[PDB]
């Protein structure tokens, strides 16, 4: 069916966790994709200077918003985000989407600023 | 919309070096990369295929892949090397000498990251790729394995592109050495999960189209490549220039294959004549058509009459009517319904292109999909299954670090594709 | 006073280059806006120079860099040349869902800056197809949320259906069938155009045996221009178009109406002629001129509309009327006893400067509502059930998020389509 | 806004060199000191760097400084040494012989309060002070230990000037003497203390950049250096010419350094093509800054990738839109925000200066702080740990009157300086 | 009857560039002084040369000598050209304390004279940028002493606000922190600019894709042109800036407006245009022409100044504001039920020789307080408060003598800023 497993794998290991120093941070990732039976992963982020903070499982249905892997709360409502983000392959780099319900085509997401903990 | 030929091997860099020398004198262009054309048909689809530079100077978005120099110590002395630029001539040394373990796994993977990284400087250099076009040989080993970890890591980058590769069938009767099918053998084993679609290359066909229909007397691969690359330059130009059924591949990709592993295709080329045959034929739309139906145009040794047609692409070129087109499509449906599915009312694709080609009023395309792929696939096999068995100069591949079984999941791999075509056969 | 002409996929545009260059031939428009003297498709500015008010529909460049590089390109703004960057790739997932969904909220929003320059905002009309990429996907998403936006407007669809025999991609049953639900789900109106019809019309009545997309889309055009400007243009009987939605569908779920037009003439033609208005009905009700490869024959008719142009005496015309009486083999429901709605326009047809059509003093469109129809949605059901059983094409949209259940539903969907013209003709 | 240029040992002397031969050619002004330029640019701002003399002779406001004549015997007999005027050439006998005790400690400093009082000569003929320049090696013995007194005694004159030298970073492949790295362990010591920043430069890393990037063929340290030069060149002229991001480097300074003991820098040039790209490479702003991003342009052996940056300076030349330069700066931030510190929202400082130098018509030049820089500094270390241990050589130290636990006390410094730049590293 | 323009920092001396040469096109001024008849902006002498009324304030030579040795230096008086030695290192505590403090019994009294020069003052205008070194520091050393000097007088600045995404130096919100505590404490009125969203109105509204500060600029400097002389120009309804001390905030401390204009128009556009009054009206609705990047939907709306130019119809004025009531996405406040002043020029507004901007007969500037400006705000705040936390770049300030709690003071000067806009959004 409809994945995106292999891209959002192409997403952290091209753009957003490269590095030698993320290299230890990204091997518990890979096994983890591996791990999960959802076909729809999405990363969390802070603002849009596009820096990893969590990944998430979440899918179009009520199946779990559930905190995979990563610094964040465990469940983020519908409310809760903000911005919608993709990933252009070809760029190496996101782009926005306008608000809307969000789904498989959507890549990452930011939420709201007094979510985050002081 | 932009594409990047990637040539690997000694063929194909000199295959798709005949490409280019197509393209380029298709649109007005000088060796150097000056624009000298007059069309804006010309001006304006020069992004798909070229990146402008200063002075008016078209660079070819396009990488030449080799272990070694002298083929492109060649075609950089030859003709049309002046455009190239030296961030595409990416060698090493030494090659691996026609061995697909050697280039896949042990020693061709250190210049692959080389490859890959000015693929990443070029593709992020582009506005939106479209695909990633390749050209090699299947017995290839600079050519195929080389490309076989290529393919594995760019659609482990870009899943959402086109991955087409343009192979180079193991002819029964042309061979150098005798584990070339063992080459080919491990190549589909992985083209068949990491590509979405290839088309299929024999000389050995090529060598009765160049004899029987054109009277042809010594053939060069050159002379082989000067039909291939019309061919080539047919599928894609459509995509490029205007028209009335502008078609993309990747809408082509959709019609043409009903299931995913089940992309190998059948090209060829209607209006083949010689100089001869020039004053005693007319040219019209049903006089291409049944070239287009005609055994002898295909460019892989098989008997489409023997098999069945799964898919067909009609991809015309020049000013023709749309009724024409349309009742000459119908008629060989109407016709020869026995060499088609039962399932599909229209197993043809019809891809109209306003835009002429050069000297010729017209022009045409076939593009096919059938079940008669599997005979030179059973060629692979057959002659697979005594070279097992007797494992000569095995120990080449041995040493260099691959299992046995891997081959026989190559095999049962290929086993099942000889089991795919008859399933939708009958 | 005023409405909207929407053109989606790349037929509708190829269509609408011949429709507002026989709007331009409706009052001698010159290509920069200068016309004397009418603002109905159009906007004026204070330089006396007319837009139109279109839409532009592609997510392709190809087809509308033919339109903002040629000839009337002084007259279009690129607030309407709306262009994508990716394909389609001629389905309906990347058409409904997947690529248009970027592009729908400029999209939506030049309608709202376009509805807001008019005053009687009357409707709207839509140009696509059955079987295409954008015409099918993105027509099925557009027309869903113009159905939200403005609930009680009208919404018209003249829309192009494959031939049985001629089909230019094989997925063209295999997405007209998700096309079709949510087409009936929201649309006000929507016509059939079948080529292979139009390719017989033009083999005999022109007797034109090289004809393109262009040649067919003359003919095409010049009826829209009948049906559409006409009846907002001055005449003897004045119809307008919401009372198409009056008499012409009695039903809430009926409106595939069939068109013919059967002034059809050749210059050579021409001077074998002597054409009354009753003559030309006769030629409406032949199988040669029905615009859709059916037999209507077997076929029990619905509704009846006439719309005439140029040379008409009402007299004359109950005549005609008359003759439909007198000549049955036309099998016409008792449920409507004589409801026959008559349209009629003071004003002559035009002659396309370059098209082969003659010049007539009468032309005839007939709109009609037969039972016939569904038997091409049944050619249509088998070429969607075959595939399905064999499951072929399948990997394209479940890759893309479509589920396999909506293909069984959309067929049952299109089963109770066919249950519901069924019902029609059967019962009385 | 006038600043001297203090150039000091056998390097720095001949590095330097080739630095006003970029200047004096950049405004078009005679070997002997006339004037010949065009524009007004090149004749308003000669302030900054040249002393306006009689008959329209402009007299450079730099000192050269050894113990041994024969670095200046070169400069003086060769090209554009006749527009230096004789006060400008201090030197005695004998030289140290490449010994950071003797110059600083014993020897050169007689010496330098002659050069210190016509650094008061010249500083008071200027109309207002800016900063002093300085440039010499790490391993030079008078280049650096010279200069470290020199650093001291001018920042306890001049507190409120800025203080950057040029330091050649001593590369673990080249050295001539064993003593070389003891020659860096006793400088910075001293350099962090006294020096307000300083810049990187490694011949090693050159190499590389001469080669696999300008495919030259037999490199000098003059054809090092003239791409050295360039280097300086494009800092301060920017604080001189017009331009709409007109930065000052006491700006800079600010920006630049979070912490004030970890002044650091890493050097960059965008523009760098061979000959033969020339014909093949585009000229955008995208294009200098892909450059500006890899591994390959940077001056110090170090991977930036390895590192994290700090803080970034965008030096730009040429006719630029803002707009393309902000985009292309932000896209940078938003691909390899892992790259970067955290606490800082924008780590990369935009100098976008209008006015274009000649040739080319952009250019750029990279400056970046980063933690990477930490791995040339235990190169240093884990030499002098080896070194310390078995005192190869020590006498000739300890001869001239110098202190084992002074060492260790710049050992302990620079061990500090090693967790300095890790406890702001993650 | 007079007023002044004050350009401190390098910015502010490059918008009035663009400014002042726009006033050269308020009459078509020759660039000696030569212009026939207008005596607000200049200083008229016995030679019938007019001279600006403006402040030139640099602490480098370089922005100066671009100004002294280009176009229109005869117009400009050297009395005017104030020059420093010594540059302020992009420091506020260079600007307001440290360099700045040696140059001000220079600028102070070069004001005095000026201000000796004008027959009934009505106040002044300043042009910096919130996180400068020298539009910043100074200019809060600047507006503390003219509000010594002249308290009952107007104080205008029109500030250039730092993008969230880009920024050219570091320091940029580490400076803007301790400017904005003493702007709130002595300005009357503070605009702030973000050149973001201005990218974004030129590569769609005008579709240019190569601006620099030029073409930046001379988009602003015609809106403040609008602003300043249009109302000080005779119209319809002649409404003067102290009246936007009146009806436009009605807080003691509330004035950062947000200023709109949305004519924008290329010169392709223009031959497709037919703009009404009220079209601007929603175009200066529209996220896309906020000259700020927020989000206006989600803010409340407290004020909103309304300034036309030249095609002005009343009674079409009121149907623009009947469009607003009846559009409404906006939550306006109760606390004002419709406080919406108008202001009309009777002149048509003006074209650059040499920009890009098209000819229109109509200009909309409007003004508006919303509550989303906080949120800005708070993209500011959490940019001081990691610099805090790490404590960078602390010992540029420490060693001019600034302390650390004075940065947490201005940081609960810029927390009770954003509780006070808060308090309007909140309370009902
Ligand atoms: C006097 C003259 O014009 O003669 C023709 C010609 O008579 C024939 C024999 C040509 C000729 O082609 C060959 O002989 C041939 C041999 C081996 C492999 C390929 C070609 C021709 O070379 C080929 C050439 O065709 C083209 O140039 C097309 O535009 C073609 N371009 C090239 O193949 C090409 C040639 C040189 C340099 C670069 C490109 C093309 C085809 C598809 C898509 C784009 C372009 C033409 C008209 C001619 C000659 C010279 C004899 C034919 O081929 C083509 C491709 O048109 C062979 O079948 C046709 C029939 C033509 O009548
Ligand atoms: C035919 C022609 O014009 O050729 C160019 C040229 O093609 C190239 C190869 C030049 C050339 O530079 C080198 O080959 C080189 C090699 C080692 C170290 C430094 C330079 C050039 O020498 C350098 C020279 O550049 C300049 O003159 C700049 O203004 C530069 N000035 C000097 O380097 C300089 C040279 C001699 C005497 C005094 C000064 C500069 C750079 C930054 C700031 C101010 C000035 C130019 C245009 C050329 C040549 C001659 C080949 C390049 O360099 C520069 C600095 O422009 C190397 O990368 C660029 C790309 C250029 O295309
Ligand atoms: N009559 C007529 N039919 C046309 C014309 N252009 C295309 N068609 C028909 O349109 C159908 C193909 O649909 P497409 O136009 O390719 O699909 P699309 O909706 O435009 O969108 P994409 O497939 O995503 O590009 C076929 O039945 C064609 O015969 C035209 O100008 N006139
Ligand atoms: N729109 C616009 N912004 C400008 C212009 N010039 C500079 N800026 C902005 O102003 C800010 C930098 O201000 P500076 O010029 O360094 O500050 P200053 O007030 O001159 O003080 P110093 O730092 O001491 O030079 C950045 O946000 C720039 O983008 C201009 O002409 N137009
Ligand atoms: N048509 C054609 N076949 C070629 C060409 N070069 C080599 N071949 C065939 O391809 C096979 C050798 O492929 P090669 O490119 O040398 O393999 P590799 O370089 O080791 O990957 C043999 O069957 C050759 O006959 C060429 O230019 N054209
Ligand atoms: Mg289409
Ligand atoms: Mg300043």
């Amino acid at each position: 069916s409809k994945s995106n497993k292999p891209i959002i794998h192409a997403a952290i290991s091209h753009c957003c966790l490269a590095g030698k120093v993320n290299e230890p941070h990204k091997n518990s990732i890979l096994e983890e994709l591996e791990k999960c039976d959802a076909n729809h992963y999405i990363i969390l982020f802070r603002d849009a200077g596009c820096q990893f903070r969590a990944l998430y499982c979440y899918y179009p249905d009520t199946e779990e918003i559930y905190k995979l892997t990563g610094t964040g709360p465990k469940n983020i409502t519908k409310k809760m985000i903000d911005k919608l983000y993709k990933y252009s392959s070809d760029r190496k780099q996101f782009n926005l989407i306008p608000a809307k319900t969000m789904s498989v085509s959507v890549d990452a997401l930011t939420i709201h600023n007094h979510l985050w903990q002081p | 919309r932009e594409i990047v030929h990637i040539q690997a091997g000694q063929c194909g860099n000199q295959i798709g070096a005949k490409f280019w020398e197509v393209i380029s004198d298709e649109h007005g262009i000088d060796p150097t990369g000056s624009y000298h054309g007059d069309s804006d048909l010309q001006l304006e689809r020069i992004n798909v295929y070229y990146n402008e530079a200063a002075g008016n100077k078209y660079v070819p978005r396009a990488i030449l892949v080799d272990l070694e120099p002298g083929t492109m110590d060649s075609v950089r002395s030859g003709p049309f090397g002046q455009i190239f630029r030296p961030d595409n001539f990416v060698f090493g040394q030494s090659g691996a000498g026609n061995n697909w373990a050697k280039g896949h796994y042990t020693e061709g993977a250190e210049l692959v990251d080389s490859v890959l990284d000015v693929v990443r400087k070029e593709s992020e250099s582009c506005d939106c790729l479209q695909g990633f076009q390749l050209t090699h040989s299947l017995g290839g080993g600079t050519g195929s394995g080389m490309g076989t970890l290529l393919i594995s890591k760019i659609r482990e980058e870009y899943p959402d592109r086109i991955m087409n590769t343009f192979s180079v069938v193991p002819s029964p009767k042309v061979s150098d050495t005798v584990v070339e099918p063992y080459n080919a053998t491990l190549s589909v084993h992985q083209l068949v999960e990491n590509t979405d679609e290839t088309y299929c290359i024999d000389n050995e066909a090529l060598y009765d189209i160049c004899f029987r229909t054109l009277k042809l007397t010594t053939p060069t691969y050159g002379d082989l490549n000067h039909l291939v690359s019309a061919t080539m330059s047919g599928v894609t130009t459509c995509l490029r220039f205007p028209g009335q059924l502008n078609a993309d591949l990747r809408k082509l990709a959709v019609n043409m294959v009903p299931f995913p592993r089940l992309h190998f295709f059948m090209p060829g080329f209607a209006p083949l004549t010689s100089r001869g045959s020039q004053q005693y034929r007319a040219l019209t739309v049903p006089e291409l058509t049944q070239q287009m139906f005609d055994a002898k145009n295909m460019m892989a040794a098989c008997d489409p009459r023997h098999g069945r047609y799964l898919t067909v692409a009609a991809v015309f070129r020049g000013r023709m009517s749309m009724k024409e087109v349309d009742e000459q499509m119908l008629n060989v449906q109407n016709k020869n319904s026995s060499y088609f599915v039962e399932w599909i009312p229209n197993n043809v694709k019809t891809a109209v292109c306003d835009i002429p080609p050069r000297g010729l009023k017209m022009s045409a395309t076939f593009i096919g999909n059938s079940t008669a792929i599997q005979e030179l696939f059973k060629r692979i096999s057959e002659q697979f299954t005594a070279m097992f068995r007797r494992k000569a100069f095995l120990h080449w591949y041995t040493g260099e670090g691959m299992d046995e079984m891997e081959f026989t999941e190559a095999e049962s791999n290929m086993n099942d594709l000889v089991s795919e075509y008859q399933q939708y056969q009958d | 006073r005023e409405c909207i002409s929407i053109h989606v996929g790349q037929a509708g545009v190829q269509i609408g280059n011949a429709c507002w260059e026989l709007y331009c031939l409706e009052h001698g428009i010159q290509p920069d806006g200068q016309m004397p003297s009418f603002n109905t498709f159009f906007s004026e500015t204070g330089a006396g120079k007319h837009v139109p008010r279109a839409v532009f529909v592609d997510l392709e460049p190809t087809v509308i860099d033919e339109v903002r590089t040629g000839t009337y390109r002084q007259l279009f703004h690129p607030e309407q040349l709306i262009t994508g960057k990716e394909d389609a790739a001629n389905n309906y997932a990347r058409g409904h869902y997947t690529i248009g969904k970027e592009i729908i909220d400029l999209v939506l929003d030049r309608i709202r800056k376009l509805a807001d320059q008019c005053t009687g905002l009357q409707g709207f009309s839509v140009f696509h197809s059955f079987g295409g990429g954008t015409g099918s996907g993105f027509t099925s998403l557009l027309m869903e949320r113009l159905s939200v936006d403005y609930g009680k407007k009208s919404k018209l669809e003249f829309s192009i259906y494959p031939a049985p025999q001629v089909s230019t991609a094989v997925v063209e049953p295999y997405n007209s069938i998700l096309t079709t639900h949510t087409t009936l789900e929201h649309s006000d109106c929507a016509f059939m155009v079948d080529n292979e019809a139009i390719y017989d019309i033009c083999r005999r009545n022109l007797d034109i045996e090289r004809p393109t997309y262009t040649n067919l889309n003359r003919l095409i055009g010049q009826i829209v221009s009948s049906i559409t400007a006409s009846l907002r243009f001055d005449g003897a009987l004045n119809v307008d178009l919401t009372e198409f939605q009056t008499n012409l569908v009695p039903y809430p779920r009926g409106h595939f109406p069939l068109a013919t037009y059967a002034p059809v003439i050749s210059a050579e033609k021409a001077y074998h002629e002597q054409l009354s208005v009753a003559e030309i009905t006769n030629a409406c009700f032949e199988p040669a001129n029905q615009m859709v490869k059916c037999d209507p024959r077997h076929g029990k008719y619905m509704a009846c509309c006439l719309l005439y142009r140029g040379d008409v005496v009402p007299k004359d015309v109950n005549a005609a009327i008359a003759t439909i009486k007198t000549k049955r083999t036309i099998q016409f429901v008792d449920w409507c006893p004589t409801g026959f709605k008559v349209g009629i326009n003071y004003e002559p047809p035009t002659v396309v400067p370059g098209g082969d059509l003659a010049k007539v003093q009468r032309a005839v469109c007939m709109l009609s509502n037969t039972t016939a129809i569904a038997e091409a949605w049944a050619r249509l059901d088998h070429k969607f059930d075959l595939m399905y059983a064999k499951r072929a094409f399948v990997h394209w949209y479940v890759g893309e998020g479509m589920e396999e259940g909506e293909f069984s539903e959309a067929r049952e969907d299109m089963a109770a389509l066919e249950k519901d013209y069924e019902e029609v003709g059967v019962d009385s």
